[PDB]
């Protein structure tokens, strides 16, 4: 219920008096701010801001246009969009419409959206104005525990966004009372024993909650151990790096497994004669077999010469690079490499070969040279192609004897490979 | 990493910024002058501008009994009738010769409950900013946008 | 997956239950249901109608104790639901019937409907993750540790003998009469 | 009102009632409140004692909320309100009705349950209108 919808006068004065303090080194309202406020579009944006009850935000940008040394002009829009040369700003109303006979600033939620990238912008505002604020509000005391965790993992998700983790690394939560007990032993320096709970060890609800936590831990481990995607999905480096990520990530799961706190919970369930969660912690979790297959592919994934293929623009560099990569790949005779996986691997190798050759033909200006230079380049192209054919037949015979030494079955293995380079060869 | 930003620099921006966000324009009140001359607050400005492990500082607007009680507390807390206003440093190094206002991030925190308060701030300005940015211009960006909407929904239900 | 299996030993006279791995059954009480006979007059009386367990045993004078199971066969399923529900109450287990697989003892030569409706009761009202109905003689020999031998039991409503050979309970030698304790 | 209002308000409603009554009973069972009752019983002012042990609907309230709690514990209606994918809305409908299957052990009012289903349909039409 508001009968006094705020006049544009107080808002424009609030803009002129406050906004330059954030858009300058103190300073006053520039002439471009007055002309930017008197923009018919800006006036109707602020009028839709002060009149429409559903409108909450508005953007007051600090455009710094060059060669006018740079000019200072202001952009006003209700839509919020990030600028790279500008100190944008956001005004949120606490009310649906402002009653200006009180502080108009106390009915505005001035949030500064400066030129810092939105990733770290949201990270800064969350970690420094939401997590301690809202968490202190829950400290003074439900959706709130979930909201709390979403604050934490949302801001951490911005980090996952930036660094491109690609693999979920989820910690194993323990019951809080056990953490208080270990905290009490931590105040002294004593190792928190199993029988510290005493009578609490051989109780029903206690062991019940312990198995609940361990059961969720097993699901957290299995969430990422059995994970798999299409081997040809994405480029070659993506799949190869994906296997590498799985290797180090499964080692981190082993790290979370080997902590003494988790072992303390396991000791609780063992001392309480409950063998289920204890044996299932290693058997029901496929972490052991996942780590052994990871270790089988671990030297194969470390020191991969794909960079030899990255900065190779000369076809001779590509010749020697192709032979080098395949001779390093020759160690798949001892690590059980799959058939279809190797074939999609080969097509991924041909994908990057094609990409490199595409830019090579781009930087060649081949449609203007003479037949002497074009003939040399032509012969070099066929040189690379022949290195592919004969060395690929050597890899074929390699996998043939691998399947012979393994003696598994008579599958319908497709060797009718149409790679990414014959498309240009024809 | 060249110098140390004195308390007086951000004191000037506080005495010139508080009237247009915590007061009704004009001059920094007597409570703000006493709060800015507080020895505790002096240490808070020194640790906020010259100590890389202090990301926050908050300038709370508390009212008790119809009594003005301003405060400068680095740790963020909530008072029922506290129309807080914080200063958040973007970068771990704040300068004095350079503009101190173009190196920080200012943010109010009204007397409303943090449910609708943080829902209003985050849900109203974070979503169009982040969405308009990533829908212009890496891996888990739309799912983290989904997480933003989930946090938004949780605060919405905490409010109603 | 669940927390831990709950071994609920039935019996026409005394139900016995607890979690698996336990040494002795911690929760044992008679398999009867007592509801008051007299008239509630004074306020502040014993609230609630159906009583099971120690409270039904204590105020024994007021109740009109009946048995829902006789000769290892359930006659009333509502009282059995309340008994099993009582087993999962705060007085006996303090757990939920959604995180525990259930081992269920049952007497031989009983009708199929016992296993069928009992299974419906568990997997539907209780929604247990896993149910397993078994004999009783096989369990008694497993409790003694040896493996081949007959088992002579006489509970409250049934009595039978099962010649067990290494676990394979010979189904063609299970004599069973209905003259037991009760 | 089980008829109007959002379904989420009802789920949160019963949970908040359990919290209130739980803290209430812990305040009641404190030895200080017990001793006040002991003093009144020693003073024989039975009006206070009988009225404290029978007039408050607390004993019945705890019973009723604990009978409704298994249906009310972890009701996944937020999933409809979570994703805009129509398949996610369908999966949410599936999980919600399988969670509503729990009425067999709750003795909740069937009429209130029907009104809850209609509130769910209001959420359904809301989410679909949104998407
Ligand atoms: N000391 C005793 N002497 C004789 N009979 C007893 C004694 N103690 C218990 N009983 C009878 O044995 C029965 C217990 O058997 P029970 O455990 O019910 O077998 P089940 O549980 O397989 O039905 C009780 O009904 C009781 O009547």
């Amino acid at each position: 219920a508001v009968q006094n919808v705020a006049d544009v006068s107080v808002l424009q004065k609030h803009l002129r008096k406050l906004v330059p303090l954030l858009l300058e080194d103190g300073g006053e309202a520039p002439a471009a701010l007055e002309a930017a406020l008197e923009e018919k579009s800006a006036l109707e944006q602020m009028r839709k801001f002060l009149s429409d009850p559903q409108v909450h935000t508005v953007l007051v940008e600090r455009s710094t246009l060059k060669e006018d040394k740079e000019f200072i002009s202001y952009n006003i829009n209700i839509d919020i969009h990030y600028g790279v040369k500008s100190n944008s700003l956001a005004f949120i109303k606490r009310t649906p419409v402002i009653d200006a006979d009180k502080p108009v600033s106390s009915q505005l939620r001035v949030l500064t959206l400066s030129e810092d990238s939105p990733y770290e912008t949201l990270h800064s505002f969350i970690s420094n104005a939401v997590a301690p604020f809202f968490k202190s509000y829950i400290r003074e005391s439900k959706m709130a525990p979930s909201v709390e965790k979403k604050i934490a993992e949302l801001e951490m998700g911005l980090l996952h966004l930036q660094q491109n983790i690609e693999i979920p690394e989820i910690s194993l939560p323990i019951h809080p009372m056990i953490t208080n007990v270990a905290k009490q032993c931590y105040e002294r320096g004593e190792k928190p024993k199993v029988t510290d709970f005493g009578d609490k060890v051989e109780d029903p609800t206690f062991l019940n909650q312990l198995q609940s936590g361990v059961n969720r831990w097993i699901r957290e481990i299995q969430k990422v151990t059995k994970l798999d995607r299409d081997p040809a999905s994405g480029t070659a480096l993506q799949e190869i790096s994906f296997w590498l990520n799985l290797e180090r990530a499964l080692y981190r799961i082993q790290e979370k497994r080997e902590s003494p706190e988790v072992l303390l919970t396991l000791d609780i369930l063992k001392h309480g004669k409950r063998f289920h969660a204890t044996v299932s912690f290693d058997t029901d979790t496929g972490l052991k077999q996942a780590l052994e297959t990871v270790n089988d592919y671990n030297p194969l994934m470390k020191d991969f010469p794909l960079n030899d293929l990255l900065s190779a623009t000369e076809l001779d560099k590509i010749r020697q690079a192709l032979v080098a990569i395949f001779t390093h790949l020759r160690k798949i005779r001892n690590t059980k490499y799959p058939i279809q996986r190797a074939l999609r691997l080969v097509e991924a190798i041909s994908r990057d070969l094609s990409s490199q050759l595409l830019k090579v033909l781009g930087t060649r200006k081949l449609m203007h040279v003479a037949y002497e230079e074009f003939e040399k380049v032509m012969v070099a192209c066929f040189e690379v192609f022949q290195t592919w054919d004969d060395e690929y037949e050597k890899l074929q015979v390699l996998l043939r004897d691998i399947v012979k030494r393994k003696r598994e079955e008579n599958l319908k293995m497709v060797w009718r490979i149409n790679p990414a380079h014959r498309k240009l060869q024809a | 990493v060249q110098n140390v930003a004195d308390v007086s620099v951000l004191q000037k921006h506080l005495r010139k910024l508080v009237p247009l966000l915590l007061e009704d324009g004009g001059e920094a009140p007597a409570a703000l002058e006493a709060a800015l001359e507080e020895k505790s607050a002096l240490e808070q400005m020194r640790k906020f501008l010259s100590d890389p492990q202090v990301h926050t500082v908050l300038v709370e607007r508390s009212t008790l009994k119809e009594f003005i009680s301003y405060n400068i507390n680095i740790d963020i807390h909530y008072g029922v009738k506290s129309n807080s206003l914080a200063f958040i440093k973007r970068t771990p190094v704040i300068d004095a010769d350079k503009p101190v206002s173009s190196q920080l991030r200012v943010l109010t925190l009204s007397e409303d409950s943090p449910y609708e308060t943080l829902h209003s701030f985050i849900s109203n300005a974070v979503a169009p900013f982040f969405k308009s940015y990533i829908r212009e211009s890496d891996k888990m960006a739309p799912s983290v946008e989904k997480k933003i909407a989930e946090l938004e929904m949780g605060l919405l239900h905490l409010q109603q | 997956i669940a927390n831990q299996p709950v071994v609920i030993d039935n019996g026409s006279g005394v139900i016995k239950a607890g979690f698996a791995g336990d040494q002795i059954p911690k929760y044992c009480f008679p398999n009867y249901v007592g509801r008051p006979k007299h008239v509630r007059v004074m306020a502040g009386a014993l609230e609630g109608d159906i009583f099971i367990g120690p409270k039904a045993e204590e105020h024994r004078g007021l109740l009109s104790i009946r048995y829902p199971m006789e000769h290892g066969i359930v006659k009333d399923w509502n009282d059995m639901e309340r008994i099993w529900q009582y087993v999962y109450s705060k007085d006996q287990l303090q757990t939920f019937s959604e995180e525990h697989p259930v081992l269920l003892t049952e007497a031989p030569l009983n009708p199929r409907k016992n296993r069928e409706r009992a299974a419906e009761v568990f997997f539907e009202t209780f929604n247990v993750p896993a149910l397993f109905i078994s004999m009783q003689a096989v369990l008694s020999l497993y409790a003694t540790g040896r493996t081949t031998g007959v088992v002579l039991d006489s509970g409250d409503g049934v009595t039978h003998a099962v010649p067990i050979y290494e676990g394979f309970a010979m189904p063609h030698s299970i004599m069973r009469i209905d003259i037991a304790g009760r």
